[PDB]
């Protein structure tokens, strides 16, 4: 389905087109991922980090490493951690980019999902031109970083980064003040500040709901 | 700190009535987002034009895999395993023997490129450089057969590219 | 007979040309089908068979049916209505060789027809599945495979045990 | 005469390209291919089964409005008429009507959909 | 000036070698632009540079109709280039 | 003479479908930062004939569970429908010349409606079904207001002849007379013709194709020819019901020639509305019409019954 | 560039200028290289009656004047 | 021979029109799926080639398995497999489409999607990039353009 995201089936019970229930039937992408890992060493686990959310990567293998890190009781250099960040905030734009667009498209506006996905390529050449992998880089280790930055890429993030205001600007010129997105968008999926807390949820859903925290 | 994303209230002054409700009337921000769309259809694609451009490239490229040999044809590889040993999804298959000459060489060195992460362990964990990872990315076959290379599809691959991958290599190397 | 077979769906086709026709009303045609499976694992062990060098086999089904019997029982399985007519044999032959200048796959053929009304050969003396190590399987335990293809809507659901096996000639 | 030629040609173009449709390619059904889809699953139920209409009473109020719009609908040779006062209020009186049910309906809460 | 350019058209129009080397560098290429002559390799592929055009664009190749003991008139694979001129168009390094 | 006519005005339809299907590619391209179609031939000239013979030498299946009867009449309507639609367009002179020639537009329509709704419920399939009754809904809300509409434009034209409405527009356009009423007009045309952001029945994002998800190679093109003709009759109406072109009895190619150009300007603009916006809940577009446009239309057709009689500007009968 | 949209749309208006141009031109040429007879009401089909009658050769179209009273 | 003639022209009419209009199914697994709308995306635009994305499976004539093909998986995918309407063709995208992956060694991952449908194009990567996944379908369509289903039908 377009919209399941490929591997997910929901199994729903309808009276019309309302939904009476919904039973999310999850593991059509399950793969042992933890099985896996206890056989393989702290160093060839990493890449099954790196595509665990497969848009966050540089992400995954950040949290991974720190819990080596903080197991090993060892340091990343300033410089690396300085590098984590950077790309970790990168990695933060690629994702928000993907999970935007995906939304849209799923509403039915895709110019913003071409638009946000050229982005989204200059973004990758970055990656590859530190890592030489366009996405699962396994770049972020256990200790800092593999290696250094070439001697270009901070004037290139930097242009990047110049011209990127305008695109999202552009986005917000499609969707933020659209009485068409406001209609399907506005009181859907309300959940309140102590239902989002038991039930676990965390970053941007509570942030939605109103919830002063972040990591 | 923090910032409200949506804490505004509109003001009722007749103004801004008469404008909200002219907006309502006459979809304004309709007409905004339809003139958003002829702009970009006025601005000048983003597409290459493939095979003929390419899109870039860095010496860092984790590709198609080869075998080096030294410039005086002997072959890089010793048969130390330790790529054998570092791959995460145990992608090659190694089996040495002393050589005719005496050297330390290996018999069979197998890569099963469905199985292969294209991580570039292998390339990192080699101390004499001889199985690298070449910029060529454009091998798809077939057959599932055919993606099961040996010694001699990967000593072929790196004759063939040696000069891109002796490049990339000068080029990269002081970074490793 | 099987999934892809001619001669289940050769009998279950014949819904589009109105009624069944039959030579003599199909009763001097005794007929005696094997399954594929089967077929298929008596060559496999013939191969395995180091007593199966220089033989000859007769891979042959467990009931013997009456053409009409097997082709009322064909059609009350697909759950469509069974016309049948006597046709004269001159007459199905040059209804075949109509049929036969069809440039791709005929429909039916002279030949085909001859084939349909000749009675199966009885060869007791021939070794068979029972020898090959194979319980020959039934036609009325693997018939609804082939047939409920050729059911309607109304009658796709319908179980395997809804239809009485067809008379046999043993 | 000419509308049922017309007519004639537009069903037989129709039928012809159906037509080729259906026997120019080659074709090989199986049970697998000619099952309903469900995105890759087998369906609980049945597509026959009933689908509840949340919308059952616009549909009665569309039908109403339907016969409006009819009698609504000979009013351009109407106004051709002398009596373009009686003519005139006897429209305005309809639209009102109209919009009176239409009145009537929103504010008891007719054309909100069943929960 | 919308003269300048059908001006430019008709350049690159006879920039290919008349409206015979235009009809077919479209109909083969799906391009029509007009660039210099960076070199050619021994298989007879031909490599063109405009830096004037957006990165990614700036380098092209057009390729030979006959490699080695295949017409490629028309099937012209991503794979018909040297590791050179390969490294050289995907952009590894800036010199020829 | 008439059986040439007839495929004059047959085979020119169905080209310019194809060629719309290519435009919409490359529009929606460019719009989007792309380039569309331009490999398989010169500007990707070739594009629609090489899906044609994709589709018609592609194998169509019916489904196990779906009533082969209704499956196949539903495209057969839909593309005679469509293509019956064009004969009483004034270009300038209609090939069949009725008296009441808007009347028979909206009949035809109406029955349009049946196609999908047809093919939805012999498919026998749940995507299939929830299309079919989302065309329901739409066809109930974009129905009563396209009549009501119409009914106030013809008003300010004297009857519901379309060389009648080029004479009314001789001198100026009923844009400028009744833009409003053009406004919603255009939203209906639209909904009609299940466009975003209507495009309900055939929702991909919701269902998988819509009503024709069982629908396969010769029977689908049939629904997307239908489909792309409805599309260019409806601008064409619209052009000519709003944007009217002056009109030269002895040389009428100029007529032809403004008619195209601004019925290929509303297509444009259709396709660029897709590209644009977002799509609407069906509930949503069905609370659009009967709470906004509804109440301004029955007042709009209240104005333009009374404006006629009170400035003295009465239409004349023939 | 965006000039890459105009021959689809240059080849969609060459279509549709053929249904219009056909048909005029084929009402001329039934018509005597004039306009086919509009006849909405009973008065302009009966005077389209006459002029068949009137004609001589079954064809409404064929016009006679001064010339054919005397 | 004229007939010769006729059936090779006729064929490769037919060969070209499946090759300029390729209709992938949307259906996209794992981390590979994202290179697949990269592709889609307008750097690499995969509309130029013909080549479009339908969701239905009736109407899809390319079926490219990108991501990790697991046994609770294995089942819908050779549903819609069988549910595509022929001629279809199957382009097997990355390492876990392709033979195992990262998950070669597990429980729960299919080896190869090959052991469930026929596989006609494999694109090696982890993930390919946009460009391979593009000289993948380049080389499917000149895998169909010497398709000669006329010549042997002839000469059957
Ligand atoms: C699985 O996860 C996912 C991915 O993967 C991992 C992805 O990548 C992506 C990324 C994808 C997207 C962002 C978009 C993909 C989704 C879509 C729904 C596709 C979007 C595409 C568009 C909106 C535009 C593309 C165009 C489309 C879809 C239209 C399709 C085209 C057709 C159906 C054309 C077929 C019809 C035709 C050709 C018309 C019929 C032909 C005729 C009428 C011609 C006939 C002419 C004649 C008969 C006349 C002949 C006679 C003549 C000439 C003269 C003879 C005269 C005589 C006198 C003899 C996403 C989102 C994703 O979620
Ligand atoms: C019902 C409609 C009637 C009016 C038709 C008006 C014209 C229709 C124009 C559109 C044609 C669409 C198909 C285009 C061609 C491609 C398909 C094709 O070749 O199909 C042919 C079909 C093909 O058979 P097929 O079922 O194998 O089709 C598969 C075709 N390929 C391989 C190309 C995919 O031919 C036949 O069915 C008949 C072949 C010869 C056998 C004759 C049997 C006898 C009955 C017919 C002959 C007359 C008997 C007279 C005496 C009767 C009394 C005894
Ligand atoms: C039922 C369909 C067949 C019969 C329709 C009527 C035919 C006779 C008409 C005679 C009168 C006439 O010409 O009037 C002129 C009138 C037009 O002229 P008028 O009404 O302005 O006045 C006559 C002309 N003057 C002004 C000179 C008096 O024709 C119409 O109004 C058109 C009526 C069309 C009715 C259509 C009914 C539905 C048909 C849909 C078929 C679609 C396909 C279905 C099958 C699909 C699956 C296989
Ligand atoms: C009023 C509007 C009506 C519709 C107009 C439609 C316009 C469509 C666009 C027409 C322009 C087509 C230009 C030609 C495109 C193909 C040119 C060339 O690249 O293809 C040739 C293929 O040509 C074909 O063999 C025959 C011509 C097919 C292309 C012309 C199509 C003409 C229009 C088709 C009808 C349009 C209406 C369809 C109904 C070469 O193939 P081939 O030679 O083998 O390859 C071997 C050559 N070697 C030996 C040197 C390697
Ligand atoms: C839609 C209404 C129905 C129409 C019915 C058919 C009407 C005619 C259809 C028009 C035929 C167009 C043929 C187009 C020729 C192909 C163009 C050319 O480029 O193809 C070359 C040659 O093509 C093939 O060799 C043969 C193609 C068809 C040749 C003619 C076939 C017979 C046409 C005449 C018969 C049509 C009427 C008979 C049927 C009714 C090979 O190039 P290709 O590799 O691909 O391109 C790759 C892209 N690159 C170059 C950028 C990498
Ligand atoms: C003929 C060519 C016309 C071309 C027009 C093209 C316009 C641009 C096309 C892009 C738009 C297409 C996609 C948009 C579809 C949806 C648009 C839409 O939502 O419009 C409805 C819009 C939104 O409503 P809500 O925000 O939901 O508020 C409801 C509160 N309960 O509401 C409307 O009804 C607007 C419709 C236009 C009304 C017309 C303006 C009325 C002004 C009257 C003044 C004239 C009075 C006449 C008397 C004169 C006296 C002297
Ligand atoms: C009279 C109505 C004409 C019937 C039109 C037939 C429409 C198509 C039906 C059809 O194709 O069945 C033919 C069918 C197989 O074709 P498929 O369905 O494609 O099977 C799949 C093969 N992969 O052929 C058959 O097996 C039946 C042939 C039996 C011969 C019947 C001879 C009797 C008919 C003539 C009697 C004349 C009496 C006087
Ligand atoms: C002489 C007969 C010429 C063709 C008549 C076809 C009638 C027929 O039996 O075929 C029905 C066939 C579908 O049959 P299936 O069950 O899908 O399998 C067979 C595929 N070939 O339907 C058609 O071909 C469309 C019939 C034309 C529509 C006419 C309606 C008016
Ligand atoms: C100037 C005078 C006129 C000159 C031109 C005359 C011919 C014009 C075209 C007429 C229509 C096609 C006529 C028949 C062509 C041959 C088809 C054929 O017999 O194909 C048989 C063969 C089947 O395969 P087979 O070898 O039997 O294997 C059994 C399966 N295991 O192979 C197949 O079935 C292959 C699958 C495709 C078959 C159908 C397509 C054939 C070509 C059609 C081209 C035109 C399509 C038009 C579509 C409608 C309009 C848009
Ligand atoms: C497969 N993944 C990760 C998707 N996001 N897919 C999608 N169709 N949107
Ligand atoms: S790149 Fe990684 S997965 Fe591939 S052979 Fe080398 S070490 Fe193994
Ligand atoms: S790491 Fe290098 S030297 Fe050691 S076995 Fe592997 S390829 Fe040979
Ligand atoms: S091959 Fe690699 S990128 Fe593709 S699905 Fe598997 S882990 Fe993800």
């Amino acid at each position: 389905h377009p919209a399941a995201h490929g591997v997910l089936r929901l199994v729903m019970e309808l009276s019309g087109e309302m939904v009476r229930k919904c039973d999310p039937h999850i593991g059509l992408l399950h793969r042992g991922t933890e099985k896996l890992i206890e056989y393989k060493t702290y160093l060839q686990a990493l890449p099954y980090f790196d595509r665990l959310d497969y848009v966050s990567m540089m992400c995954n293998e950040q949290a991974y490493s720190l819990a080596v890190e903080k197991l090993l009781n060892i340091q990343p250099p300033p410089r690396a951690q300085w590098i984590r960040v950077l790309f970790g905030e990168i990695t933060r734009l690629l994702n928000h980019i993907m999970a935007v667009t995906t939304h849209a498209l799923d509403i039915g506006a895709m110019t913003p999902f071409f638009w946000m996905f050229e982005e989204r390529e200059k973004m990758f050449e970055f990656y590859e031109r530190v890592s030489g992998a366009r996405m699962h880089a396994a770049y972020i280790r256990p200790g800092g970083v593999h290696q250094d930055l070439p001697l270009g890429l901070l004037d290139d993030i930097y242009e990047f980064s110049k011209n990127f205001s305008f695109r999202i600007d552009e986005l917000e010129e499609m969707l933020t003040n659209n009485r068409i997105w406001r209609n399907r968008t506005v009181d859907i999926g309300v959940v309140t500040a102590e239902d989002a807390l038991n039930y676990g949820f965390s970053g941007v859903m509570l942030r939605g709901s109103g919830i002063q925290w972040d990591l | 700190t923090y910032k409200f994303v949506n804490m505004r209230e509109p003001s009722m002054d007749m103004k801004s009535v008469t404008d909200r409700a002219a907006q309502t009337l006459l979809w304004t921000e309709l007409v905004r987002g339809l003139g958003m769309t002829l702009s970009y259809l006025f601005r000048e694609p983003a597409t290459i034009n493939y095979p003929f451009e390419k899109g870039p490239l860095s010496p860092r490229f984790r590709g198609e895999h080869a075998l080096r040999r030294y410039p005086s044809g002997e072959e890089r590889c010793i048969a130390c395993k330790l790529c054998e040993a570092v791959c995460p999804a145990q992608a090659i298959t190694i089996e040495a023997e002393p050589r005719a000459d005496g050297s330390r060489r290996t018999t069979r060195y197998d890569i099963d490129m469905t199985k292969c992460i294209y991580c570039g362990f292998c390339q990192e964990a080699c101390p004499v450089d001889a199985i690298v990872e070449g910029p060529n990315f454009e091998f798809s076959t077939e057959t599932h057969e055919e993606l099961l290379y040996n010694k001699e599809k990967l000593l072929n691959n790196g004759d063939k590219w040696e000069a891109e991958i002796a490049a990339n290599i000068q080029a990269d190397y002081l970074y490793r | 007979f099987g999934r892809e077979d001619r001669f289940l769906n050769y009998f279950a086709s014949m819904r589009w040309f109105g009624g069944v026709p039959l030579i003599s009303l199909g009763k001097e045609t005794v007929k005696q089908p094997v399954y594929i499976v089967d077929v298929s694992k008596g060559i496999i062990n013939a191969i395995k068979d180091p007593d199966a060098k220089g033989k000859t086999f007769a891979f042959v089904g467990p009931n013997r049916y009456l053409l009409f019997d097997l082709v009322q029982y064909i059609f009350a399985v697909a759950y469509r209505p069974f016309l049948p007519y006597p046709l004269p044999h001159f007459a199905y032959r040059w209804v075949g060789r109509l049929f036969e200048v069809s440039p791709f796959e005929p429909w039916t053929t002279r030949d085909k027809v001859e084939r349909v009304h000749m009675s199966d050969m009885t060869l007791p003396h021939l070794p068979g599945l029972e020898d090959l190590g194979i319980q020959a399987t039934p036609l009325e335990l693997k018939a609804i495979e082939v047939l409920r293809r050729h059911r309607t809507y109304r009658w796709l659901t319908s179980e395997m045990e809804d239809v009485k096996p067809a008379k046999t000639v043993n | 005469m000419n509308i049922m030629l017309t007519l004639l040609t537009n069903v037989t173009l129709a039928s012809l390209l159906v037509l080729i449709a259906f026997w120019l390619p080659q074709l090989n059904a199986y049970s697998e291919k000619t099952s309903p889809y469900e995105c890759g699953f087998d369906p609980m139920g049945s597509a026959r089964l009933p689908f509840s209409m949340k919308f059952f009473l616009v549909a009665i109020t569309f039908l109403l409005f339907d016969l409006e719009i009819a009698l609504l609908l000979p009013l351009p040779w109407a106004s051709q008429t002398n009596n373009l006062k009686t003519m005139l209020t006897m429209a305005l009186f309809l639209l009102i009507l109209l919009a009176a049910s239409l009145a009537y309906e929103w504010t008891q809460k007719g054309l909100e959909w069943a929960e | 000036e919308l003269v300048q350019v059908l001006r430019r058209g008709l350049q690159q129009v006879s920039g290919h070698g008349g409206l015979r080397g235009y009809l077919r560098v479209l109909f083969r290429a799906n391009d029509v632009r007009v660039g210099t002559l960076v070199g050619e390799d021994k298989y007879g592929n031909k490599y063109y540079e405009d830096n004037k055009q957006f990165f990614g664009r700036h380098r092209w190749v057009i390729y030979t109709t006959e490699m080695n003991g295949r017409d490629t008139f028309w099937d012209v694979d991503g794979s018909m280039v040297p590791p050179e001129w390969h490294r050289w168009l995907h952009c590894m390094t800036d010199d020829p | 003479m008439f059986m040439i006519n007839i495929l004059s005005l047959i085979i020119p339809i169905l080209l310019a479908v194809a060629f719309l299907t290519l435009v919409e590619r490359k529009v929606l391209g460019y719009m989007q930062l792309r380039k569309g179609p331009n490999v398989v031939g010169p500007y990707g000239l070739l594009q629609p004939i090489a899906d044609a013979l994709k589709l018609f030498t592609k194998e169509p299946l019916r489904p196990a569970t779906s009533s082969i009867s209704m499956f196949i009449i539903a495209p057969i309507l839909a593309l005679s429908l469509a293509l019956t639609m064009w004969v009483p367009l004034p270009m300038p002179y209609p090939l069949i010349n009725m008296n009441l020639g808007v009347l028979f537009m909206l009949a035809m329509s109406s029955l349009a409606v049946y196609s999908i709704l047809w093919s939805g419920w012999a498919s026998n399939s749940k995507y299939a079904l929830i299309g079919a009754l989302r065309a329901v809904a739409q066809t109930i809300s974009y129905e009563v207001t396209l009549a009501i509409i119409l009914l106030s434009v013809l008003l300010m034209n004297g009857s519901y002849t379309l060389s009648t409405l080029i004479t009314t527009q001789e001198h100026i356009w009923m844009i400028f007379t009744s833009w409003p009423l053009a406004m919603m007009w255009f939203i209906s045309t639209l909904a009609e013709t299940n466009r975003a952001p209507f495009d309900l029945t055939e929702g991909e994002s919701e269902l998988v194709s819509g009503f024709n998800v069982e629908y396969a190679a010769g029977p689908f093109a049939m629904f997307f020819m239908a489909e792309y003709a409805n599309i260019i009759m409806m601008n064409a109406f619209t052009a000519i019901l709003f944007l009217g072109a002056s009109h030269d009895p002895h040389t009428p190619e100029l007529y032809t020639i403004n008619f195209v150009l601004k019925t290929l300007a509303l297509t444009i603009t259709f396709l660029w509305i897709r590209a644009s916006y977002p799509r609407f809940r069906y509930d949503q577009l069905m609370h659009l019409l009967w709470k906004s446009f509804l109440p301004l239309t029955l007042a709009l057709c209240m104005w333009h019954i009374s404006l006629p009689i009170m400035t003295a500007s009465i239409p004349p009968q023939s | 560039m965006w000039f890459e949209i105009l021959p689809g749309i240059a080849v969609m208006a060459a279509c549709l200028f053929i249904p219009g141009m056909a048909t005029a031109h084929i009402h001329k040429f039934t018509n005597g290289g004039k306009e086919k007879r509009v006849a909405h009401f009973s008065y302009q089909w009966n005077l389209m009656e006459r002029d068949r009658c009137i004609s001589g050769v079954n064809r409404y179209h064929v016009t006679k004047g001064l010339e054919n009273i005397d | 021979s004229r007939g010769e003639y006729v059936v090779a022209k006729l064929d490769d009419l037919v060969n070209w029109a499946r090759r300029s209009s390729l209709w992938p199914m949307t259906f996209g697994l794992a981390c590979c799926a994202v290179e697949m709308m990269h592709m889609a995306a307008p750097r690499y635009d995969m509309d130029r080639f013909g080549v479009v994305f339908r969701a239905s499976p009736r109407q899809s004539d390319v079926m490219i398995v990108a991501g990790t093909l697991t046994n609770k998986m294995a089942p819908a995918l050779r549903k819609v497999y069988d549910q595509m309407p022929e001629p279809r063709y199957v382009v097997s995208m990355g390492s876990c489409a392709n033979g195992g992956g990262y998950y070669h060694y597990s429980y729960s991952v299919v080896r190869g999607c090959d052991r469930i449908v026929p596989v006609d194009i494999y694109v090696p990567g982890c993930p390919p990039t946009a460009e391979a996944l593009l000289y993948g379908i380049l080389q499917l369509q000149r895998k169909i353009k010497r398709e000669k289903r006329l010549r042997i039908w002839y000469r059957r």
